[PDB]
């Protein structure tokens, strides 16, 4: 109704009420396009000038019945209300209600309130506000009250259906104003929480911006889809926490107490009388610089304690007492911390020091199962949720666009000009582009030459270089400025960018602006992005940024709002506590490095939690503000922030890397002038080649073949390969013995020497054999044989240089360290390792291009960091205390050396990883992007005054902005791009070999398909009913759902009784828990016995029954064997490992939830690929472990290299490497390897019992080692993540309903028997047209059936006849579709047919129905 | 780091010989003040007599003529925290055969604590006329050789067998 | 340090006057370091007379002006340092001050009560 505009009038209201009375005397959905909040369809055209912003009668007929009226604003916005008087006082016609309507829907009605809200926000971030803020608070409350009044003055309170209180956002603003008035006009007390209540005003932003309600709705939906994963996470965490509580209850209370006490004292009296930190240090051994006492241990592979101290289990736990497995609640906390890998290396090392190092096997399984797998499950489920929602949304938008198009179709049916053209011909794009881009790259390489200890000549050289580049840039700017119309020049965005940069540079030149050189450097550096026109990946990163700020800007805005809100609330609740309770978290009674006492630091803490580091800040917070609130706040932050962040991340991934969805460009108008110039120069150089070659010409045997075949037969035989694999394993295992303890076992030493000789001989013989059979050409045209050749040649060179005698000659000693490559010879043998190795090489080209982009972006950042922090990190520390000097004394380097001369224990010490040149810049950036060691760099950065001036506390406080911007554009955006290119490459690979798995060997593929069959079998036989009346009646009682439910409830209670065991429990509780366990065991055995009497021998059919029987057996044997271990034998460690059996029954809870079972089944189905990748990873761990031992075994025990966790033995090296496989703590291990000069090391230190001297490591090899290792491990775990995500995507989508019941199979035959009374199983194609028309639904096919019957591609046997199963399979395929079981059902039906009719001669198909009709036409 | 290794037991007459006595501390980061004594009874007599004592970077040697000269220090130099009490014999004679006792007397330094410890190490020294090569060395060398020979023989045997087989089969066609 | 006292306390002659004083210090009260001084002046610009002090244990100075009518009536570990003046006399009118130090808490607390004696 284009001309359906009608002022809502009393007569209209009378008609409404009349029709309503008509309806009520006699006793559909709203059109979503006319629904309020949306935009008016154009089918109504423009609005009459007197009709807009005025009560109009309802358009939608759905509401045309009920008492309703709408209004449209000057922006075609639809607004519904109710015609019932508001609070039975205001008729819609009344002028007051009209004016309130006029005010309400108005474009100044959002902007007003939004500006007020933003000012209120900027006023909330005030630590101690002045007294203007009182009046400002009053005025804010007044504006909010005014708005709420206008709203409840044109919508009604709750009298009808379009009223104020209906919308939940109105609930929010309502309670806001209620609390405001309460606080301001009652003024009771505890104003902290009351003022925190006033942060909900910030939430009103979400109600005043158009795109912020849809976003939170989508977030809520994505959360709602996480029920099963939340359940499984809680369950797995609880099970592992029970395990850890059993194995580690009270271990972390082990400190070593002094053996010799004086004056008749004991442990009890002492622990009763001491309360300090010094007094504790007098009796317990404390490592210098540590708040927590040294964890001793009772075993032999546990941390040892100094002579004069015995390990005893007394006192509080470390970390103020917040880390222990003493109670389920603290064990659950510790394991949640382990799942997120937050500072978990410390818990690792603390548990391996109190308990034995054999206890690491627990950490391996926990890390892998919990962290890796659970987090992958979370990512997979969130990605599925988001993907589908986005897909549905885009599809709906497309449908709406189509409808709109259809409706549109329905509606339709002097000298200046001279030198200007001169220079524009001179702009010469095919070459000047190359000129200027080479100039840009030269400028970038030129600014990357600064370092700290430069000389003046280099300084002025850099000066003239910068000036020359600036002049060239300004010259090109002014040329293009005049050549193109200045208006046209300015039109182009890139030219705006260039002009901005050049103008900033010139401003820097002219006046004294040298102060802020940061901006100069930054702006001329950003120029590198001009290469994005000819570089696809850089362009892709730019698009990922553009998408995040201009297509998903609302999601980013929501993220910013949430971070702001969390920062504000953190300041209000916890800020005062840090000032008041400061001495409890710090020894100098000054605020720590991370607090919440003002808005900036609160925001920084929220950012840290978003990055992943939350445990440490939280301990200080619990100390100053109680456990309850601190826990609640931090957990809300963690979960909600991470949810929003992952949502933003995945949105970027999908939107940006939807290249197929964004490929609509036409033919490239101009292949980049790089290509044009390349062709031009190629033509020119070919010309020059031709003319120059012209000028040059002008100026001037039956035994041998048998031997070959014999050697082939040998070197291809299975015995031979098995023997060589055995020799490989033996050789590799012999490398694990040359630890620092090799001098204690001399016989093994000699044995290993001669075994090395034998191995070398065997491998040389094998190499010669390979050459004889394979031949020289085939042997050298491989990548494996070259590896074997290199390895054996290195070994042979070492051998010959040792037998000759000229050993220890310079490089020969180093070449011996390459024996740690011998394990690499196993890659060519194990197909499992080989498949993943060849997969990784396929990814190398794609990653390399991205690695390059990442490097350029990091160079842009590292050059900035060099310009900001070049050599400002030197500090005049006190060596003994490791403490920086107050900087009030010792202001500069000269004063620090003047101190050195008089005192003795001071140093002008630089940081180890600094920004003194682009190399150390790259290293520091890596540490920052991995959040390991980032804090130490940041503290110095923000503490830096100048080049030789002593650092001062928080002088450059806002330098944190540098690291924030980095972590956002480096770590976040680069990782996004990386994941995108990787998934695209892997999709292309999987497609390339024809849609198959890339991580499994051919043998595993069959195992995988068989294990897939175990999912949803579906043919079900009944369990037999007992003949005996008595047994049968009880059998009926045994198989009721009630019995099962009761058993599940008992299992849940058993778990609860396990959870209540703590440390220091009284004997009473011990006994009663013992007896409750006894009773549970008895009832479980009983339930099993009862089923074995009712179920007879059919019990061992269901696998879960077998599991039940096994767990019953294990439980009872554990109980009795424990009772025998107590009163006969003595073993504490084995006792608890035995009692671990009772956690078996808890697993029976899986039998209930059909949701968790799918997830565990996916995990199981993704095991083989994980196994192969784990093998490759273990091999890499082994090679690195051997290199590490050989090169670092004698480094200084400084930080991360303790008495345990070193590279002195193979086990220790493996423990260290497994740790840093998760990148945790690699900064710690790398640090002591960077000492290479005195007084950081001693190169002439004699090691008792050896002949090696220096205690410091070669920095270059150390760096290379660690960085390469973390990179390779990152690649491997990315592969693992991809494997798990693919398998989950598969499993979740495998099945379909298959609602065809057996009766639908019978009716197929009863109709078959009417056309084939001879049971020949062959029907004529002519009869197919009617057979498909005689079937009942769903197998019914209506006439004309032939159009579909041809398209089903039925095969035809000789005589133009078709088989029964051919027709049956085509029909079930039509109702079910193409599911994973469809190819499986076709398999089982065929094999059941092959075993029944061995007459295969009559089954050959000669043609198909689609091919037959093509022959017909 | 510090590794406790056992000393050799065979001294070639007329030559030099180094006697090892290494005693690592439990924790390396602690600091102590060590000193030691050595005591030796001659093979064929039963009485342990002191021969030397090392403390404050000085070796005080008892006046026993059997060890007049012929003995020098080999442990830690200028450390006061020895962790290595080896001594070196020059010009070994036949009188140096017997049992050796290496008493350590460590003194750890702690926060408010001083633990005067003590360890004892014993060594047996037999003086031979010529260094007899180890049994393990010779048996390992012989095993190396015989393994080489047997694997080579199996190789050549399979080689000749397969060669005859293939040459007969190719002529069969 | 937040110290809570009544700014004015009106008590009948002859009754017992509890001078309430509590203080919100987060750190636990260590009796070996906690310090309390309860002084009394006649006017804001007059001399203060210490009458009770917590040093290791409650020390009642037994000032002649109070006879033996002063008693401690608090519990330092519960953050209460109140005093009791039994059988109040007209001469007890004046200003009473609760000074508080709770190491390692940095800030010293001060409460001031104006005691008025009614007929
Ligand atoms: C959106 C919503 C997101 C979730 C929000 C809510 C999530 C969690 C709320 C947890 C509330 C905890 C309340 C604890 C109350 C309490 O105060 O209880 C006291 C107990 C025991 O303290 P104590 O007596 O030994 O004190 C002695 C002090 N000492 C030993 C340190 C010296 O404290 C304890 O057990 C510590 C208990 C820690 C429990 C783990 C917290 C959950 C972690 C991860 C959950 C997954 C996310
Ligand atoms: C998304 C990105 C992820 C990538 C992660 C990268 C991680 C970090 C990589 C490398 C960090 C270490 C780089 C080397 C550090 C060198 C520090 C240094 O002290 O430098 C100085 C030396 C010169 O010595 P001198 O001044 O004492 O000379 C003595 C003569 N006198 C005194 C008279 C002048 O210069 C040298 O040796 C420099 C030798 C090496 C130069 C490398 C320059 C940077 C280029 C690439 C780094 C990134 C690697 C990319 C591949 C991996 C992926
Ligand atoms: C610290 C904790 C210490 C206590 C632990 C106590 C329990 C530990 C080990 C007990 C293992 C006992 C054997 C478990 C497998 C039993 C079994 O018979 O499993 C069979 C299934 C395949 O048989 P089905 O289910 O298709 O049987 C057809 C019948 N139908 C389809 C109707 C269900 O194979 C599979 O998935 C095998 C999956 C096996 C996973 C074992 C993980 C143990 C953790
Ligand atoms: C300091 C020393 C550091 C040295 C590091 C050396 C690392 C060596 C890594 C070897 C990494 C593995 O070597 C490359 C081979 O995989 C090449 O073989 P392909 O997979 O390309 O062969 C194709 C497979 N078919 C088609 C022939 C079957
Ligand atoms: C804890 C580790 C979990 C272990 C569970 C393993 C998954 C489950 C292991 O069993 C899966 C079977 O269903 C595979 O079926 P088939 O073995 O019958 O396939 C035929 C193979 N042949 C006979 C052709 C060679
Ligand atoms: C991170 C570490 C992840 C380790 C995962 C360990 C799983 C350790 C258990 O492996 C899981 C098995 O179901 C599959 O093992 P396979 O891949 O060997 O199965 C194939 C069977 N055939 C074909 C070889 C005979
Ligand atoms: C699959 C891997 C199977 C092997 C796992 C690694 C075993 C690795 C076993 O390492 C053996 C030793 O080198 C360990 O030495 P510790 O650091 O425990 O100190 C011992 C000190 N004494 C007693 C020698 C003096
Ligand atoms: N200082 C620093 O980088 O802070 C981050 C966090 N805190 C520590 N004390 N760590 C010990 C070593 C380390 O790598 O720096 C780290 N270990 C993990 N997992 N994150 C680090
Ligand atoms: C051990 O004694 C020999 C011979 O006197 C001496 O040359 C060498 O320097 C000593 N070595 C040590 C480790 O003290």
């Amino acid at each position: 109704g284009p001309q359906s505009f009608v002022h809502f009038t009393k007569q209209s209201l009378a008609l409404i009420e009349q029709r309503i009375a008509e309806r009520k005397s006699k006793e559909p959905k709203p059109s979503s396009d006319l629904e309020a909040g949306k935009q008016l369809p154009f089918i109504y055209g423009d609005i009459p000038p007197g009709m807009v912003s005025e009560p109009l009668e309802d358009l939608d007929p759905y509401y045309a019945d009920k008492k309703t009226f709408i209004v449209l604003n000057k922006g075609k916005t639809i607004f519904r209300f109710n015609a019932t008087p508001a609070l039975y006082m205001l008729s819609p016609f009344s002028p007051l209600r009209r004016i309130s309507i006029k005010i309400l829907v108005h474009s100044l009605f959002s902007m007003l309130i939004m500006c007020t809200i933003l000012t209120n926000c900027i006023f909330m971030t005030m630590n101690n506000p002045p007294d203007w803020t009182k009046n400002v608070e009053y005025t804010f409350t007044g504006i909010y009250t005014f708005e709420s009044l206008v709203k409840i003055l044109a919508r009604g309170f709750c009298v009808g259906e379009f009223t104020f209180l209906r919308d939940p956002w109105n609930w929010l603003d309502f309670v806001v104003i209620v609390f405001a008035y309460l606080t301001e006009f009652v003024n009771l007390g505890n104003v902290s929480a009351l003022r925190t209540f006033r942060v909900l005003r910030a939430l009103k932003t979400i109600s005043v911006i158009p795109g912020l309600k849809t976003i939170v709705g989508a977030l809520i939906q994505s959360v709602k889809k996480l029920s099963d994963v939340m359940i499984l996470t809680v369950f797995c965490l609880s099970v592992f926490a029970l395990i850890g509580l059993q194995l580690f209850m009270g271990n972390l209370k082990h400190k070593c107490f002094r053996n010799s006490l004086e004056n008749n004292e004991t442990l009890e009296s002492i622990m009763n009388t001491l309360e300090s930190e010094e007094d504790f240090r007098k009796y317990f051994y404390y490592l210098e610089g540590s708040k927590d006492a040294l964890l001793c241990g009772f075993s032999t592979d546990s941390g040892q304690c100094p002579e004069g101290y015995t390990c005893v289990k007394i006192g509080r736990n470390p970390d103020y007492g917040y880390t222990s497995f003493d109670t389920f609640s603290w064990a659950f906390l510790a394991l949640f911390r382990l799942m997120t890998q937050d500072y978990w290396e410390n818990l690792y090392q603390q548990t391996l020091r109190a308990a034995g190092k054999t206890y690491m096997i627990f950490f391996v399984v926990v890390i892998f199962l919990g962290s890796f797998y659970l987090i992958n499950l979370i990512l997979a489920v969130v990605a599925m949720a988001y993907k589908e929602q986005n897909q549905a949304n885009i599809e709906e938008a497309k449908q709406k666009e189509l409808e709109f198009q259809q409706m549109l179709d329905r509606l339709k049916k002097p000298y200046w000009i001279k030198f200007k053209k001169c220079i524009y011909f001179i702009v010469m794009d095919p070459f000047v582009d190359l000129a200027i881009t080479i100039c840009i790259v030269l400028n970038t390489l030129f600014m990357a030459m600064e370092h700290h200890p430069m000389t003046e000549e280099f300084k002025n050289v850099l000066a003239i270089g910068n000036l020359v580049f600036t002049g060239i840039f300004a010259a090109e700017m002014v040329l293009k400025l005049i050549a193109m119309d200045p208006y046209e020049y300015f039109q182009v965005g890139w030219n705006i960018f260039d002009s901005l940069i050049v103008t900033l540079s010139l401003v820097e030149l002219f006046l004294a602006d040298v102060e802020g050189l940061s901006v100069l450097r930054s702006f001329r550096l950003l120029r590198v992005f001009k290469l994005a026109k000819s570089w696809p990946t850089l362009n892709m990163l730019i698009k990922i940024i553009g998408n995040s700020v201009g297509a998903l800007g609302n999601l980013t805005l929501v993220l910013a709002i949430i971070v702001f809100i969390f920062a504000v609330v953190g300041m209000q609740l916890f800020g005062k506590s840090y000032k008041e309770c400061v001495c409890k978290i710090n020894d100098d009674c000054t605020l720590p490095r991370w607090h919440m006492n003002d808005f900036f630091h609160s925001f920084l803490i929220v950012f840290r939690v978003l990055c992943g580091e939350w445990i440490e800040t939280m301990w200080d917070c619990m100390e100053v503000a109680g456990q309850a609130m601190c826990l609640i706040v931090y957990m809300m932050v963690m979960v909600i922030g991470n949810l929003v962040v992952l949502n933003l991340f995945l949105a970027l991934l999908l939107s940006s890397f939807s290249s197929d969805n964004l490929t609509a460009i036409e033919e490239d108008p101009d292949a980049n002038n790089l290509q044009i110039a390349v062709t031009r120069i190629k033509k020119g150089i070919n010309y020059v080649k031709q003319t120059l070659r012209e000028f040059i010409l002008k100026a001037f045997g039956k035994i041998w073949w048998n031997i070959r075949k014999t050697c082939y037969k040998i070197v291809e035989h299975s015995w031979f390969e098995s023997f060589i694999v055995l020799m490989i394993l033996l050789s590799s295992g012999a490398l694990a013995f040359e630890d620092i303890y090799i001098e204690r076992k001399k016989t093994i030493k000699i044995i290993l020497e001669y075994a090395d000789k034998i191995f070398t001989y065997i491998f040389i013989l094998e190499m010669l054999l390979k050459w004889i059979a394979y031949g020289y050409k085939t042997y050298f045209t491989n990548a494996w044989c070259w590896l074997d050749f290199l390895i054996v040649d290195v070994s042979l060179v070492t051998l010959v240089a040792n037998t000759l005698g000229y050993s220890d000659l310079g490089p020969i000693k180093s070449l011996r360290t390459l024996r740690a490559l011998r394990p690499l010879r196993a890659l060519s043998r194990f197909e499992g390792m080989r498949v993943v190795v060849n997969a990784l090489i396929g990814a190398i080209p794609s990653i390399m291009n991205v690695l390059l982009v990442c490097l350029i972006f990091w160079l842009i950042f590292s050059i900035m960091g060099v310009n900001l922090f070049a050599g400002k990190f030197y500090e005049c520390i006190n060596t003994t205390d490791g403490s920086r000097f107050p900087a009030s004394q010792v202001p500069n380097r000269s004063e620090c050396f003047a101190l050195m001369n008089v005192s003795q224990n001071v140093r002008w010490k630089n940081l180890k990883v600094n920004f003194d040149n682009v190399g150390l810049g790259y290293l520091s950036l890596l540490q920052v992007a991995t959040f390991k060691g980032w804090t130490i760099i940041m503290y110095a950065a923000v503490d830096s005054v100048n080049v030789d001036k002593q650092p001062k506390y928080e002088y450059s406080l806002y330098m944190y902005i540098y690291f924030v911007v980095f972590i956002i554009f480096g770590s976040f955006f680069t990782l996004n791009l990386f994941i995108g290119v990787i998934i695209d490459n892997f999709n292309q690979q999987k497609k390339k070999l024809g849609g198959q798995d890339i991580f499994m060997t051919e043998e595993q593929k069959k195992y995988y398909n068989a294990m897939k069959k175990l999912g949803s079998k579906k043919p079900q036989k009944p369990i037999p009913r007992p003949g005996n009346k008595i047994q049968g009646c009880i059998f009926d009682l045994v198989t009721n759902q009630a019995f099962d439910i009761s058993i599940m409830v008992l299992i849940c209670l058993n778990m609860v009784t396990m959870m209540v065991e703590k440390e220091g429990q009284s004997q009473h509780m011990t006994e009663v828990l013992y007896w409750i366990n006894v009773v549970f065991i008895i009832l479980f055995t009983g339930e099993c016995v009862l089923k074995l009497i009712s179920l007879r021998h059919y019990y061992f059919t269901v696998g879960w029954n077998i599991f039940d029987f096994v767990v019953v057996i294990i439980s009872i044997v554990g109980m009795f064997l424990a009772d025998l271990i107590e009163t006969y034998f003595v073993s504490p460690t084995l006792f608890r490992v035995i009692r671990l059996a009772r956690i078996g029954r808890i697993l029976r809870l899986v039998k209930g939830a059909k949701g968790i079972r799918t997830l565990l089944f996916a995990l199981m189905m993704s095991l083989p690929a994980l196994f192969n990748i784990g093998l490759l990873l273990f091999l890499v761990m082994f090679i690195y472990a051997i290199f590490g031992m050989s090169n670092f075994a004698y480094v200084k025990k400084e930080d991360g290299i303790n008495d345990m966790f070193n590279f002195e033995t193979f086990g220790n090296s493996m423990i260290c490497l497994f740790q840093i496989t998760t990148s945790a703590g690699w900064d710690g291990l790398l640090a002591p390897i960077l000492n290479s000069k005195p007084p950081d090391c001693d190169p002439k230190k004699v090691h008792p019992g050896s002949s090696v001297e220096g205690d410091c490591g070669n920095p270059s090899v150390g760096i290379f080692y660690f960085v390469s290792y973390i990179i390779i491990s990152f690649l491997v775990v990315v592969n693992m993540y991809i494997a798990v995500i693919l398998e989950n995507f598969s499993v979740a989508t495998e099945e379909s309903t298959e609602p065809l019941s057996e009766d639908d199979f019978e009716m197929f035959y009863e109709v078959w028997e009417k056309f084939d009374p001879d049971a020949t199983q062959f029907i004529e194609f002519s009869k197919l047209s009617d057979f498909a028309a005689a079937l009942d639904p769903p197998l019914l096919i209506a006439k004309p059936n032939k159009v579909q019957l041809i398209a089903m591609d039925l095969p035809m046997v000789s005589g133009d006849r078709i088989h029964c199963l051919d027709i049956l399979f085509a029909f079930t395929k039509r109702v079910l579709g193409e599911s994973g079981e469809m190819d499986s059902l076709r398999s089982q039906m065929e094999e059941r047919f092959m075993s029944a009719n061995p007459s295969k001669v009559s089954y050959e198909p000669i043609t198909t129905t689609l091919k037959r009709k093509q022959e017909d036409v | 780091g510090c590794v406790e290794v056992d000393s050799e037991t065979e001294a070639v007459y007329g030559m030099t010989f180094k006697i090892l006595c290494i005693s690592c501390k439990r924790r390396s980061e602690t600091n102590a003040e060590t000193f030691t004594e050595w005591t030796f009874r001659q093979k064929g007599t039963e009485e342990f007599v002191k021969i030397l004592r090392y403390e404050n970077e000085v070796l005080q040697l008892e006046e026993d003529e059997r060890f007049e000269g012929r003995v020098v220090w080999n442990g830690s130099r200028g450390t006061k925290d020895l962790q290595d009490l080896s001594i070196f014999i020059t010009n070994v004679t036949y009188n140096h055969s017997g049992d050796y006792e290496c008493h350590v007397y460590r003194l750890l330094f702690f926060e408010n604590y001083e633990h005067n410890t003590s360890v004892v190490k014993k060594i047996h020294i037999e003086v031979v006329d010529k260094a007899n090569r180890d049994m393990a060395s010779i048996v390992s060398e012989i095993m190396m050789y015989v393994l080489i020979v047997v694997l080579t023989i199996w190789l050549v045997a399979e080689m000749i067998y397969c060669y005859k087989k293939i040459a007969a089969a190719t002529e069969t066609a | 340090m937040e110290v809570t006292v009544p700014a004015t306390l009106n008590v009948l002659n002859g009754s017992d006057a509890r001078l309430p004083c509590t203080f919100n210090s987060c750190y636990t009260v260590n009796h070996k370091q906690f310090s309390l001084n309860w002084t009394y002046q006649e006017c804001n610009n007059c001399s203060e007379e210490m009458f009770l002090q917590f040093r290791m244990k409650i020390i009642n100075l037994k000032l002649e002006r109070f006879q033996d009518r002063v008693e401690f009536s608090g519990n330092p570990s519960k953050y209460d340092v109140s005093v009791m003046l039994r059988n109040v006399q007209p001469e007890d009118e004046g200003i009473y001050n609760c000074y508080i130090m709770n190491p390692p808490d940095r800030h010293r607390g001060h409460g001031k009560i104006h005691l008025q004696v009614l007929m």
